[PDB]
């Protein structure tokens, strides 16, 4: 999961439906939780 | 197969992610419809 993890984080990123797999472990999945928090917490701060 | 459908994912792609699409196809044209997403975020 390599090109599939890149895309989907950086749709993410945007705000894509891009990416449609899960974590595998509590530990991708609180990666991919924090990952996806500063996302939208900078996308917030931009829009403001 | 995309012609038709090609119109409803990338309004949904600029407008909103509210409706799921069938968007994989052409995986090199993720990045066409993910900087459509970011022309969505930026106008909204």
């Amino acid at each position: 999961t390599l090109s599939s993890a890149m895309w989907f984080s950086w749709g993410v990123l945007l705000n894509s439906g891009i990416g449609e797999g899960a974590p595998r472990s509590f530990s991708a999945r609180i990666l991919g939780m924090v990952w996806a928090g500063f996302a939208m917490i900078i996308v917030a701060s931009y829009t403001a | 197969f995309t012609i038709g459908k090609a119109i409803w994912l990338l309004w949904g792609l600029v407008f909103n992610n509210s409706v799921p699409v069938q968007n994989p196809k052409g995986t090199t044209s993720k990045i066409m419809v993910s900087v459509w997403a970011f022309f969505a975020v930026i106008f909204l």
